[PDB]
């Protein structure tokens, strides 16, 4: 569980067989996601 | 995908040169008319039926 | 708008002899030009295609890596230094034009040939 | 493959027989064939195009054709000048090379 309520706790996270994503929101601060394996501009 | 990174063949680590245990992944065909058939190229499609 | 041949003569063999005919006419760098080889009492044998302006080359299985063929564009010549001659190695060479960035299709017309004996 | 000809091909002044050469599996029936005539003394002349029309221009008394692996010229109104050697030329697509290979040879009587 991640919470924000300066707070601020945004990490990069493992993935392993699928993921579940909940949120519970009222003022739909997330806008989306961002994931791939380095951003090392070659690997897409 | 798209990878050009150098190859570590052996327990050596190296970066940007290349050389001995340190390859080039990326190596190109050589199309002529003489050549025999097997090394012609031959055009491929499939399909994804489900 | 013609193609004429250069003289030689009976060498030694498993030596190297050079071989070479002109090239005048129509432009240069969109024509491919096909040499050949023809025996007396037989049937010629394919020997080269050439690309001109970046020289490319390709030879036939017979032929591949013993026989060496280098071209220019500005002096407009035409080399074969030919290596490891045999008794095989006694026929006449004709230099020739193709249709143009393609190599199939009609042949156009040869010159007066070399011969070369051992 | 080897494109097998005839030795020779007879004939007499003022009749018509066809000259013809046998290959193998796709080198006829893929493309197309050439046909050469080699007058002694001189350089070879072409004489056809793909055998559906003349190149710049021949009387049509020289009719070529193919037939399944095989192609054929059908010559008539011989004279004592044509006496020549005949060839057939065509792209081989074989087995470790595929150069312009030709036929075999044979000799107008």
């Amino acid at each position: 569980w991640f919470h924000v309520i300066k707070r601020f706790d945004n990490p990069v996270l493992p993935f392993n067989d699928g993921v579940y994503f909940a949120s519970i929101e009222k003022s739909n601060i997330i806008r989306g996601w961002i994931f791939g394996t380095t951003l090392d501009s070659k690997t897409q | 995908d798209i990878s050009t990174e150098i190859y570590q063949a052996g327990n050596k680590p190296c970066n940007g040169v290349a050389g001995f245990n340190c390859y080039f992944p990326l190596r190109s065909y050589s199309f002529r008319p003489t050549y025999g058939v097997g090394h012609q190229p031959y055009r491929v499609v499939v399909l994804s039926f489900e | 708008v013609q193609l004429v041949q250069s003289g030689a003569e009976v060498k030694k063999p498993g030596a190297s002899v050079k071989v070479s005919c002109k090239a005048s006419g129509y432009t240069f760098s969109s024509y491919y030009i096909h040499w050949v080889r023809q025996a007396p009492g037989q049937g010629p044998e394919w020997m080269a295609i050439i690309n001109p302006g970046d020289g490319g080359a390709s030879y036939a299985q017979k032929f591949q890596g013993r026989v060496t063929l280098t071209r220019d564009t500005s002096t407009s010549t035409l080399y074969m230094e030919l290596s490891s001659l045999r008794s095989e190695d006694t026929a006449v060479y004709y230099c020739a034009r193709a249709e143009g960035s393609s190599w199939l299709g009609w042949f156009d017309p040869w010159g007066q040939g070399t011969l070369v004996t051992v | 493959s080897v494109l097998t000809q005839p030795p020779s091909a007879s004939g007499t002044p003022g009749q018509r027989v066809t000259i013809s050469c046998s290959g193998s599996s796709s080198n006829i029936g893929s493309n197309y064939v050439y046909w050469y005539q080699q007058l002694p003394g001189t350089a070879p002349k072409l004489l056809i195009y793909r055998n559906n029309q003349r190149p710049s221009g021949v009387p049509d008394r020289f009719s070529g054709s193919r037939s399944g692996t095989s192609a054929s010229l059908a010559i008539s109104g011989l004279r004592s000048e044509d006496e020549a050697d005949y060839y057939c030329a065509a792209w081989d697509d074989g087995l470790s090379g595929s150069g312009w290979v030709f036929g075999g040879g044979t000799k107008l009587t």
